[PDB]
């Protein structure tokens, strides 16, 4: 037996896949856990959540700010079509709209 | 002039804060739900989850309104808007 | 005693793309949300996909076709081809 | 007293409607949308009662409102579950 | 004979569980859409005809909800921005 | 080919919805509302059928697709 470290660290991850491997199990959803299925499963969680995170600081870097919060994270999702969709099903505590005016509501 | 609450919309949009007042919906949320059925009690985040996804689900039916309205050539909504706006959603 | 969230783990994969930002509160719990819906999302077409196919096994297979399943855009190919590169470095 | 859904005040709805983006209000539709208002929370709080009568509860939960909006298909986020 | 009853086409296309479309047509329409993805495809008959009857109920569902938008919009008339109208508070259009 | 669809049958199908005064420019329109639901379902079927290994798209695929957007069908394979 050996000093322990990361399972994650050998796959190049950056969440958590002994309990990815534990709820794939635990939640019911098959007898058996092929040995790459947490190992993919957190990746893709990774791959999709730093993809989101990259447009919520631009959200923040575009008002010109340093904290994020859940604005950033609605202006994250209106940045881009795969979110608008993704997420078209989802309300954001705090968010907002995003700001929009048809043309006839203005003057001349 | 009839036409500065294009202000209004611009100030309300960039705003993202819960605008009914919390005891008001607080106190019809309870009311709603003792009709319904005895010793129902919400812990307030319950409340504030019941009061967001109103407030989303009003926002959208106005926005559903406003293309409703848009597209009778109108620049005004009557409730005959929401009413569309239910029946072209199934609601 | 411990409610199984990712807090930590978001404020940690935030140092890929901005060191400079902090998270407030509300928005650690938003992407919290985040990405545990995107697990129910997949959990649920990956056994539906292998109870389809009467399997004992989920596989890498099951979730390349499930995230097909959960995105149209070219983010699925490349969240596939994330999987398919942390599965064979985990096992080489 | 003003129980009558009333206590949802013209203002708040017009707000509620600035937000969404609307322009010329007539003066029914505040009365329009308090209908709407009540039918919203007798799918969602009714449904939610119905989680909260899974562990047969006193008290409330955010989750329990939150599978609710679930299967609904209206989710939420910053709560859990 | 010329401009009287419309109906004619009310009272024809909807007496029996029949579909509008010919199959020769649509069984060579689904195929080179279908390839873009991945090439190499065969069909079974009862893949190929379970397309249209999802597709002609989602075209008469569409016009269902249609006909009412002209009538608000103070029209008899249905025109492509009523579908503009529908297909996007729906949430398809997005 | 799109055009093995036909102008009498883009009228039949608003007609069976019921429609009285039309604008022609609904049947290219209609044609592209029908191209895109069209491909979704067939994209989403060839999606199950290529988890299945088959070259020959098949029926339950197709259910699988349908069902997936909420739909349920019968005669083919149910």
């Amino acid at each position: 037996r050996a000093k322990a470290k990361t399972r994650s660290s050998r796959a190049g991850l950056q969440f958590p896949v002994g309990r990815v491997h534990r709820l794939l199990r635990k939640g019911n959803y098959s007898e058996r856990v092929g040995a790459g299925a947490p190992v993919y499963l957190a990746a893709v969680l990774e791959y999709l959540t730093a993809e989101i995170l990259e447009l919520a600081g631009n959200a923040a870097r575009d008002n010109k700010k340093t904290r994020i919060i859940p604005r950033h994270l609605q202006l994250a999702i209106r940045n881009d079509e795969e979110l608008n969709k993704l997420l078209g099903r989802v309300t954001i505590a705090q968010g907002g709209v995003l700001p929009n005016i048809q043309a006839v509501l203005l003057p001349k | 002039p009839g036409t500065v609450a294009l202000r209004e919309i611009r100030r309300y949009q960039k705003s993202t804060e819960l605008l009914i007042r919390k005891l008001p919906f607080q106190r019809l949320v309870r009311e709603i739900a003792q009709d319904f059925k005895t010793d129902l009690r919400f812990q307030s985040s319950a409340v504030m989850a019941l009061q967001e996804a109103c407030e989303a689900y009003l926002v959208g039916l106005f926005e559903d309104t406003n293309l409703c309205a848009i597209h009778a050539k109108r620049v005004t909504i009557m409730p005959k808007d929401i009413q569309l706006a239910r029946r072209i959603r199934g609601e | 005693s411990r409610k199984e969230s990712y807090s930590i783990y978001v404020y940690k994969v935030l140092k890929q793309v901005h060191p400079d930002t902090g998270i407030s509160s509300k928005a650690m719990g938003i992407m919290n949300s985040f990405v545990n819906d995107i697990f129910e999302r997949i959990a649920g077409e990956a056994s539906r996909l292998a109870h389809y196919n009467k399997r004992s096994t989920i596989t890498s297979r099951e979730i390349q076709t499930a995230v097909r399943l959960l995105l149209p855009g070219e983010l699925a190919k490349h969240a596939v081809s994330e999987g398919t590169k942390a599965v064979t470095k985990y096992t080489s | 007293l003003r129980d009558n859904i009333q206590g949802i005040t013209k203002p708040a709805i017009r707000r509620l409607a600035r937000r969404g983006g609307v322009k010329r209000i007539s003066g029914l539709i505040y009365e329009e949308t308090r209908g709407v208002l009540k039918v919203f929370l007798e799918n969602v709080i009714r449904d939610a009662v119905t989680y909260t009568e899974h562990a047969k509860r006193k008290t409330v939960t955010a989750m329990d409102v939150v599978y609710a909006l679930k299967r609904q298909g209206r989710t939420l986020y910053g709560f859990g579950g």
